[PDB]
């Protein structure tokens, strides 16, 4: 039925999708270190599935992930294309 | 709110009479005129249509004079809108009385019954009284040939020649002047009818499109009510030229 | 439970042959959609502005050209809801005639009966009369006919009249112009040109809607067809 | 606009203005603006989509009439847009009329006929001030049996006509022109696209966006003519695709 | 003014001004005390007369021999509700044959008196009824207002400065159930004087007594048949 | 909120230029002054709690009531102007009874919530009647559809609820219902939880002492709306005092 | 027998009132005509939580009496006082509606047995479709009247203080005659006991006759 | 219109308070209850010597045993009497006993206040009645005079007078009459106040007197018998 | 009977605005005098407004309510003509008269009509849509006792028996002019009553016996409306006489 707290299509809005986005930024540097050498696309992806959400609110959370990621990606000549694409989706 | 207005429809005014009843007479003044004249062997109605336009198709050839029954005829003086409702009530009353009576419907009887509905609205129901004065022409045995006049005030009148609609004061005198008590026959009367319509209109020039002329003439065993086609009226419009001379002389 | 509110006369006579509140209704039809009607004398053709000026129009049956019955069509100018009731009422009236006569309702008759409700709404308190004027077509008596029924309930008889934006100016241009003895194809071409004169802006085939009445019966012209007529004439 | 001049007792009555405006109707538009509900509707050939926002005051809700998607008949479905109080009364009236149609017609009703019955009834409201018109706005969506998917919109007044794509709510005009560009650009109508194009438009005009849970999409597909609510899952399928779409 | 005569204008508290006037109408009307026991119900009402050459109007009205009512306020408004209460109780007796509970009957009266408060242009009534009844559970005194709001009390007093009468009633609340028919009247008399000035006490001809039960049939005591029930009173308890 | 006492409420058929009638706005204001009445939906029923005003020690259960049984399985908890709340109970009682005659089953609350909300809107429409001046909750336990809780405002909106409260502080009580999970609870635990909220929310400015009266339509009352059983009442009463402290 | 215009029938309803309790026995076999359509059917209804109903005569006419009954309890709850009915008022109000229903061509000899204790008043009522309603010690009408009621009454007249046990063995015996004589059933019964505080009724359980009528 | 729901802050209608002023301009009526009858006095309002007292009355029959004399606005009295007459005759068939003077007064009293500006029906009004009626008749409880007023209240009175000054005409009656007394002294007491409150003075076509004894039918007095009551003013 | 305001609101005068306004409405039905004789009870009316293109029947203030009760109307004012509002009171009065003939078949009583009319006016007050009346009628008719009756009613709801009464153009004024003319001889002589009616009408109207139409009604015979031509013959002698009493 559900009674008390969060609904079944309402009140999933503030916590669920937004929380996931806040947590994955924290996880990110460990995962980025392995990416430069190789296998970037899986590393940016976990965060991206969340990022697919189209709210105003999610963008603000998303400022956090990029900061670390840009350092390795710029360094390399193949990594850089992938971060940039994601950002194109946000705008489009 | 609704309690802070006036319109004095069911409520009597300082006058001792309602605003709504008196105002209806003003609307009738600037709308097309209807007259009924008496002849020795018939009665006739002549009316000015509410159409001042230069082009009519004649979809309905009753836009002022409607023939209710095969024993009766009416005209409209006022707004065509209130007429539409009234026309439908008249086709039923006129035929109902006839089913029972088996005698041509008395001109008086019809009007008093109708006038009762006109007054019913103003007094109660919170509706305004119809903006139409209907000019009834008919024949019954016990008064003879008749013309009766209907008002929104519930006033009736037994007439021999009267006109209601636009510039009525002039019009009734003009019908009296040319036509005395029992003077003029049916054919010569149809001419007289057009002659007053030419003079009195809301907007000048009398044409076939602007006029509709109806005859009650008793034929061989039946009283025949016909609305004349445009073609016949035209022969009367030239007759009306001849009539102007004739009144004077 | 119960409703009162407004039940005293709202309408006061003006010396003009009409009441004040109805006169105002006739301005409403003027700010309404352009609709033109011309009697071709071998059928009647009626044309109306398809749009309500959003210019997304996708008509397949949602028209303002509507067959009431076998040989009666209606196109209007003014109010939408007020019109829908007249269409529903018209079929019931046509059929009322169809039961008795075994022919549907002549132009003159349909007008008398629609006109009585429009006046009803005036005289009565707590109601307002329609904001709709009708271009009514029909084939009766062996002749095509076209009538105008105004929002008052008054009727004016017309072989050609125009409604909508610049209606007043529309009637004088038609009064002078009006034609007869027209082939079916020509009927459409004349009707579209008159519609060009009333209606402003673009015309394509999702901006204007045309219906024709003739001997075969009233039907409503397909959006492809209207386009071919529109192009053809100057 | 006009606020009208009186010559009758026009001020609190719906009766005429020199604009042709009806006072109660114009007041009915302000009722839309009270609710906060705006809808974007798109017609296709695969489906007719109506997508509209779901109101949340608190997270203790049951969704059975929080919902602004209503079943007005099993095949053809609709949304009420505007003030939720006026919406419930109208939905109620309509359903009794809809059921009446069921007794008369005997079957699933065409979209053209369904909008026409509501329109005649709302003519009763519009002419009266005895009972004020209901200041909701209905966009009926559904597949008319031979023609295809149709999107028709009735105003509080009851004005209805067909459109390529329609909008209702706080502001009709601004939403329509945004939608008009989407219509010009005419996309390949299949299930994923028609839903997605509807969803993108409602989000662009607001400039707040949303999650799938925050909107309610109701479709009438050629796949099942039944009127169906997608739910949280199915809408989500479009959203993730939409992100990858440019 | 005219925004206070409109039944469609309200305060920012959400109170219609016409309902507010209608409660006060009771309060200008004469004081009545209505008490219950577990065998009887007593209605004590204060009378009035026009002249010394006149007898006082019963403010106790006869409905049935098991239920009885007492009025405080306007008699003419009273008579419409009275025609309604007699019609419902008699109905109940024919159809159900139960000696109708007080509690069901007052709630329906509450519905009717509420209708003019919602109507535009119609005034609320403004009479107060203390309805005494006896059903098989025992007696109840319910008080119905010029609004829906109805009370189930052991004892109640309504009228001028009625709050003061309640205080005497509250001190003897338990006692009422033990006491006799005779005493219930005497405790009523002692409450009724609190409403009026302390310059004045009751007299024999301004007291009307209406006794209710089904251990007795309904009785109205007028101006001189009042005396047996009257004896035993205390002059102005403060 | 918009409303002025002059203009656009001088008839009960006058529509305001803002889109929401002044009269409906006035009807909500009265609910806002009144005491708090709460009703929380459980997994195994619904538990009501409404505070019953006591102005004298002469009063019994009949005085200042706010629990009605519209059906005999469906309850109604009202808040606001009591006079209109009891009249709408009487018409509603009739409406439920006619339904039971025809339909013949424990009525589903989802149908009631639409028909009643439309009826409450009808009175805003019409001149001969004015809007209802209370917000009320309808609450039932049935086997046909389970536990159901709906609230209707005097506007004539019906929305579905897990747990709602209406009072002097509508928002604070609803956040407090949010914190607790009724998902974890059965109908027995809910009675405790309703009882505290009524005491804290309510601000005395018109009371002097109130009695809490609560009603069950749950497990130990079998799908008919009965007053709270004694065991449940005592469990509920202690916790309410304990929560203050 | 004794049943004008019946189709689906409940055959027999025992009702005997003892001190604070009633036992009513009614068969589960519910013949739709001669054929036993339902082998088990509970013909026990819940008026209220404090009242109970058990009914005999045509079962269709019983569901009608049920809808009427049902609303009356609703009315009492409806006030907000939350009263439970009194056995006499609900049964009595319906006895009047049975006077009206005679005149139209549908017939009723519908017979219900009400035992309640509610408010503070103890009723035993029986209400009919011809509207013979009364307080009683024991009653049964319709088909009950033709065969079990007189033996039940014969014992009841010198001993008016029969108990639920003496009646139990007698109920079992009489229903044995019903399986054999009546053409609307072959046995199997539900035992319902109404009290003035709770409505109790174990489900329909089989019973079977004993033969000894082919010896001579 | 201007408020017809009008309450004062005290808690009575303004409109009812307005209703009395109308009575004051109108006719004068005296009702006195005697052990030996009820006598009813009323103003005929002479203004020509051609108006015939036997042919026209304003003492009118509710029943053949019960009379009512009217005061205040004349139109208003007629509406109350016609409903009351039928109620009375219908009562007679059913019970087979004469209707108590109280029983008829209660029915008419319902009509006095039920007004409201809008939602009016015949049972309601647009403005409260400004007539006070003296219903006098002899029943089985004895001769009774019940008094009904514009406020729609019924009271038992053994003497009431209402007219040009309601309270004034009652204060003269308070000085003279005594509760238990002979028929001639009650008939004398009714005439005596009547001429002093009025502008008009006592004659035998100026006023109308009819007396109802118990054990008698309602009798409207003959020309001669009206003149006999004039000798003792 | 439908409106949305009260028809009247009370005053502290103790007059009804609508009844007084109605009194002027009935003086629209011009001046009418009626005198009672031994065997012929006669009423006559002011203005027939002859132009010999009209009928005489249609303007009448003399109305036959039955064939043995008749009445002529007015009360007070000086305001404009109109038969019609008065005519409406007649139409109610004629049913009222006729319903009594069904009940009592002998020549129906004057008293019944007047009483019904007073109550009829109070009743119209109560209904919000109904327009009240306030008129005076000169009821003429016969009983089953065969004795003459002339009754008159007032807007105050009060009816009185009389030997002569006149109404119109100041009710008290035409009545007082008759009080002078009255002598004891007048009422038994048949001839004398007729002259009274003609002297009263001759005051307010120029050239009567064309504006004096009077009817005599008889014990055994019904209403006879005399031709105007035989009335003019009287007017000429009688006007000689009218100056003499002055």
């Amino acid at each position: 039925m559900a009674d008390g707290g969060s609904e079944r299509a309402d009140g999933r809005i503030v916590k669920m999708e937004v929380d996931y986005s806040a947590t994955v930024d924290q996880r990110l540097p460990e995962c980025e270190k392995l990416a430069k050498e190789g296998r970037l696309q899986e590393v940016i992806e976990t965060l991206l599935s969340l990022e697919k959400q189209t709210r105003t609110a999610s963008d603000m959370v998303s400022t956090s992930r990029i900061l670390v990621a840009v350092v390795k990606m710029c360094y390399e000549a193949k990594e850089w294309d992938l971060l940039n694409e994601n950002i194109m989706l946000l705008s489009k | 709110m609704s309690r802070r207005y006036d319109s004095r429809t069911t409520i009597f005014s300082p006058e001792g009479r309602l605003y709504q009843v008196e105002y209806a007479m003003e609307a009738i003044g600037h709308a097309g005129t209807c007259l009924g004249i008496l002849a020795n062997d018939g009665v006739l109605l002549a009316a000015e249509r509410r159409n001042i336009h230069k082009l009519l198709d004649e979809v309905f050839f009753s836009e002022k004079i409607y023939k209710l029954n095969e024993d009766m005829a009416c005209s409209v003086a006022g707004i065509t809108s209130d007429a539409n409702v009234l026309t439908n009530e008249l086709r039923l009353i006129a035929q109902r009385y006839l089913l029972q009576y088996q005698e041509p419907i008395p001109c008086e009887q019809l009007v008093t019954a109708l006038c009762d509905i006109k007054q019913a609205y103003t007094q109660f129901g919170g509706k305004r009284p119809f903006g139409v004065s209907l000019l009834y022409i008919g024949w019954d045995k016990h008064y003879g040939f008749q013309l009766y006049q209907s008002d929104p005030s519930g006033n009736y009148g037994g007439w021999k020649a009267t006109c209601i609609g636009n510039n009525s004061a002039a019009a009734v005198s003009m019908l009296k002047q040319d036509y005395k008590e029992g003077e003029m026959t049916l054919k010569s009367a149809l001419a007289l009818a057009v002659k007053v319509l030419n003079k009195t209109m809301d907007v000048s020039k009398l044409s076939a499109e602007k006029v509709e002329i109806a005859t009650l003439t008793r034929e061989n065993g039946k009283t025949v009510i016909r609305v004349l086609k445009q073609k016949e009226v035209e022969q009367l419009i030239k007759k009306h030229e001849e009539e102007e001379a004739k009144a004077e002389r | 439970m119960a409703e009162r509110g407004y039940s005293f006369s709202l309408t006061t006579f003006s010396p003009s042959g009409k009441l004040v509140q109805i006169e105002y209704a006739l301005a409403a039809v003027a700010g309404g959609a352009p609709s033109v009607g011309i009697k071709a004398a071998n059928g009647v053709v009626l044309a109306t502005e398809k749009k309500q000026k959003s210019i997304l129009y996708d008509e397949r049956s949602v028209h303002k050209v509507e067959p009431i019955t076998k040989h009666i069509g209606l196109v209007y100018s003014g109010m939408g809801p007020d019109y829908r009731v007249l269409v529903h009422r018209a079929r019931k009236l046509a059929q009322q005639y169809y039961l008795v006569y075994q022919e549907p309702i002549p132009t003159a008759q349909l007008v008398q009966r629609v006109a009585s409700v429009m006046q009803e709404y005036t005289q009565s308190g707590g109601v307002r009369p329609f904001g709709v004027s009708l271009l009514i077509c029909g084939w009766n008596e062996g002749r095509p006919y076209l009538f105008q029924s105004d929002p008052s309930g008054a009727y004016f008889a017309w072989k050609a009249t125009a409604m909508g934006k610049n209606y007043v100016n529309g009637k004088t241009f038609l009064e002078k112009r009006y034609n007869e003895d027209l082939e079916l194809e020509d009927a459409i071409h004349t009707a579209i040109l008159t519609l060009k004169e009333s209606f402003e802006g673009q015309m394509t085939e999702d901006n204007i809607e045309v219906g024709i009445c003739n001997e075969a019966g009233f039907r409503r012209l397909t959006p492809t067809e209207v386009r071919d007529y529109l192009a053809a004439i100057a | 606009m006009s606020r009208g001049s009186s010559a009758g007792f026009d001020r609190h009555i719906t009766i005429f203005s020199p604009e042709g405006r009806l006072y109660q109707v114009e007041y009915a538009f302000k009722a839309i603006n009270q609710g906060g509900l705006t809808s974007v509707a798109v017609r296709g050939k695969d489906c007719a989509v109506i997508v509209t926002q779901k109101k949340v005051p608190d997270k203790l809700l049951d969704s059975s009439t929080v919902t602004h998607l209503f079943k007005i008949t099993e095949n053809i479905g609709c949304v009420m847009t505007g003030m939720t109080a006026d919406s419930r009364s109208q939905v109620q009236r309509a359903r009794y009329e809809a059921a009446n149609w069921k007794y008369k017609y005997g079957y699933e009703i065409p979209v053209d006929m369904l909008c026409k019955r509501i329109a005649d009834i709302s003519q009763v409201y519009t002419q009266n001030a005895e009972m004020r018109p209901l200041g909701c706005c209905m966009i009926l969506i559904g597949i008319d049996e031979e023609q295809g998917p149709q999107v028709y919109k009735c105003d509080p007044a009851g004005y209805y006509c067909g459109f390529k794509a329609t909008a209702a709510g706080v502001k009709q005009t601004e939403s329509t022109s945004f939608l008009e560009k989407k219509v010009k650009k005419k996309f390949d109508w299949t299930f994923e696209q028609t839903v997605e194009t509807a969803i993108t438009c409602l989000s662009t005009v607001l400039s707040i966006d949303f999650k799938p849970s925050e909107i309610e999409v109701g479709v009438v597909t050629v796949e099942n003519p039944k009127f169906r609510i997608l739910t949280e899952a199915e809408i989500d399928a479009h959203l993730v695709a939409l992100a990858e779409r440019d | 003014n005219q925004y206070d005569n409109d039944v469609t204008v309200w305060s920012p508290q959400g109170r219609i001004h016409q309902i507010e006037y209608a409660m006060e109408a009771v309060k200008q009307g004469s004081a009545t005390v209505g008490l219950k026991s577990k065998t009887h119900a007593v209605l004590v009402a204060l009378k009035r007369a026009q002249s010394e050459l006149a007898a006082h109007q019963k403010k106790i009205l006869h409905v049935d021999n098991h239920i009885g009512i007492s009025i405080a306020g306007l008699t003419a408004d009273a008579r419409l509700l009275c025609n309604f209460m007699r019609q419902e109780c008699l109905d109940s007796r024919f159809v159900f044959d139960r000696p109708l509970p007080v509690s069901r009957l007052v709630s329906l009266i509450g519905s009717k008196t509420q209708i003019p408060t919602q109507r535009y242009g119609r005034r609320p009534y403004g009479v107060g009824l203390l309805i005494a009844g006896y059903d098989d559970m025992g007696p109840h005194v319910f008080q119905t207002c010029p609004s829906a709001n109805y009370f189930d009390c052991r004892a109640m007093s309504i009228g001028a400065r009625s709050q003061s009468a309640r205080t005497y009633l509250e001190r003897h609340m338990s006692e009422f159930m033990q006491c006799n028919l005779d005493e219930l009247v005497k405790h009523g008399l002692r409450a009724l004087r609190e409403t009026l000035p302390a310059e004045q006490d009751l007299t024999t001809k301004n007291v009307s007594i209406g006794i209710v039960g089904k251990d007795l049939e309904f009785t109205i005591y007028d101006d001189d048949d009042v005396s047996p029930f009257l004896d035993g009173l205390e002059e102005r308890p403060q | 909120m918009s409303s002025i006492g002059t203009g656009y409420d001088l008839s009960a058929s006058t529509f305001s230029p803002d889109g929401r009638v002044f009269q409906v706005e006035y009807a909500m204001k009265a609910v806002e002054n009144s005491s708090t009445a709460i009703g929380i939906r459980c997994k195994d029923g619904v538990v009501f709690g409404v505070e019953k005003l006591v102005l004298s020690k002469l009063y019994e259960e009949g005085s200042n009531k706010r629990l009605f049984n519209v059906d005999r399985h469906v309850g109604m908890a009202v808040a606001g102007l009591l006079a209109d709340a009891r009249s709408l109970a009487d018409i509603a009682r009739e409406e439920a009874s006619n339904f039971r005659s025809n339909f013949g089953y424990n009525i589903p609350l989802k149908h009631l919530a639409d028909r009643v909300a439309m009826y409450v809107h009808a009175y805003t429409l019409y001149s001969a009647v004015r809007p209802f001046g209370c917000s009320f909750m309808l609450g039932s336990y049935s086997v046909n559809d389970g536990a159901q809780l709906y609230m209707i405002d005097p506007s004539g909106v019906s929305y579905g609820y897990w747990g709602c409260a209406i009072g002097k502080a509508r928002q604070a009580a609803k956040t407090e219902i949010e914190k607790l999970q009724m998902k974890e609870m059965t109908c027995r635990d809910v009675v405790k939880e309703v009882a505290k909220i009524i005491y804290i929310v309510h601000d005395e400015v018109k009371d002097k002492a109130f009695e809490l009266e609560l009603s069950w339509v749950g497990e130990l009352t079998k799908g008919r709306h009965e007053i709270v059983p004694k065991d449940v009442r005592e469990e509920a009463e202690k916790y309410a005092k304990e929560s203050l402290k | 027998t004794q049943n004008p215009m019946v189709t689906g029938t409940s055959v027999l309803g025992v009702k005997f009132d003892c001190g604070v309790v009633i036992a009513a026995d009614m068969l589960g076999s519910y013949g739709s005509l001669a054929r036993f359509r339902n082998i088990s059917r509970i013909m026990r209804v819940n008026d209220s939580t404090m009242l109970g109903a058990s009914g005999d005569y045509a079962d269709f006419q019983y569901l009608k009496q049920v809808l009427g009954q049902m609303v009356i309890d609703e009315e009492l709850f409806g006030d907000g006082h939350s009263y439970s009915p009194r056995a006499i008022h609900s049964w009595l109000t319906r006895a009047m509606y049975s006077r009206r229903s005679k005149m139209n061509p549908l017939w009723n000899t519908k017979v219900i047995g009400g035992y309640a204790g509610g408010e503070s008043f103890l009723g035993y009522v029986d209400m009919l479709g011809v509207a013979y309603e009364a307080p009683s010690l024991a009653t049964g009408y319709g088909a009950y009247l033709a065969q079990p009621l007189l033996r039940e009454v014969l014992e009841k007249q010198p001993v008016l203080s029969q108990t639920e046990a003496r009646e139990l063995v007698e109920r079992c015996m009489r229903v044995l005659y019903y399986r054999d004589a009546r053409s609307y059933n072959r046995f199997q019964v539900a035992t319902v006991t109404e009290k003035g505080v709770e409505i109790e009724g174990p489900l329909s359980a089989q019973t079977n006759w004993d033969i000894a009528h082919m010896i001579s | 219109d201007r408020g017809v729901n009008t309450f004062s802050p005290e808690g009575r209608l303004f409109q009812v308070e307005y209703a009395i002023e109308g009575h004051k301009l109108g006719s004068t009526a005296i009702g006195i209850q005697t052990s030996e009858g009820v006598c009813l006095a009323v103003e005929k309002r002479i203004t020509s010597p051609l108006m015939e007292p036997s042919s026209i009355e304003k003492i009118v029959e509710i029943d053949a045993h019960i009379g009512c004399a009217m005061s205040g606005l004349i139109a208003d009295a007629k509406t109350l009497i016609d409903k009351a007459r039928v109620e009375t005759q219908n009562h007679w068939f059913t019970y087979n006993e004469t209707m108590t003077v109280e029983s008829v007064t209660q029915a008419v009293s319902n009509l006095a206040l039920q007004f409201g500006e809008e939602d009016a029906d015949p049972g309601a009004m647009s403005r409260p009645f400004g007539v006070a009626l003296l219903f006098g008749g002899v029943d089985e409880k004895g001769p009774q005079l019940f008094h009904m007023d514009p406020s729609g209240t019924f009271v038992q009175c053994d003497a009431r007078a209402i007219g040009s000054a309601s309270e004034g005409a009652q204060s003269s009656l308070q000085e003279v009459y005594h509760k238990s007394t002979t028929l001639k002294e009650a008939i004398k007491s009714s005439l005596i106040i009547l001429k002093q409150v009025m502008e008009e003075k006592l004659n035998a076509t100026n006023i109308e007197l009819a007396t109802v004894q118990p054990g008698q039918n309602f009798h409207m007095f003959t020309k001669e018998e009206l003149e006999e009551v004039i000798k003792d003013i | 009977m439908s409106y949305d305001r009260a028809i009247t609101v009370f005053s502290p005068d103790g007059h009804l605005f609508q009844v007084e306004y109605a009194q002027e409405a009935v003086k629209k039905g011009s001046t009418a005098v009626g005198v009672r004789g031994r065997d012929i009870v006669v009423l006559g009316v002011e203005k027939k407004s002859v132009a010999k293109l009209q009928d005489e029947r249609t303007v009448r203030k003399i109305c036959a309510l039955d064939d043995n009760v008749c009445m002529a109307f007015a009360v007070v004012a000086s305001v404009s003509g109109l038969t019609a509002d008065a005519r409406i009171v007649i139409n109610r009065a004629r049913v009222e008269c006729q319903s009594h003939r069904l009940t009592v078949g002998d020549p129906v009583t004057v008293e019944y009509i007047t009483r019904y009319i007073a109550s009829l006016k109070q009743r119209y007050t109560q209904s919000n849509g109904r327009r009240p009346f306030g008129i005076s009628a000169l009821i003429v008719g016969f009983d089953f006792d065969g004795t003459p009756r002339l009754y008159q009613t007032d807007p105050s709801g009060t009816y009185h028996a009389w030997k002569a009464n006149a109404i119109g153009r100041g009710a008290k004024s035409v009545r007082e002019f008759l009080e002078k003319n009255y002598t004891d001889d007048a009422i038994e002589t048949d001839d004398l009553t007729i002259k009274l009616v003609i002297k009263a009408l001759l005051e307010v109207v120029q050239s009567g016996g064309k504006n004096i139409e009077l009817a005599v009604m008889r014990r055994d015979q019904p209403l006879k409306i005399l031709s105007p031509e035989e009335i003019e013959k009287y007017v000429a002698e009688i006007e000689k006489e009218k100056e003499e009493n002055e």
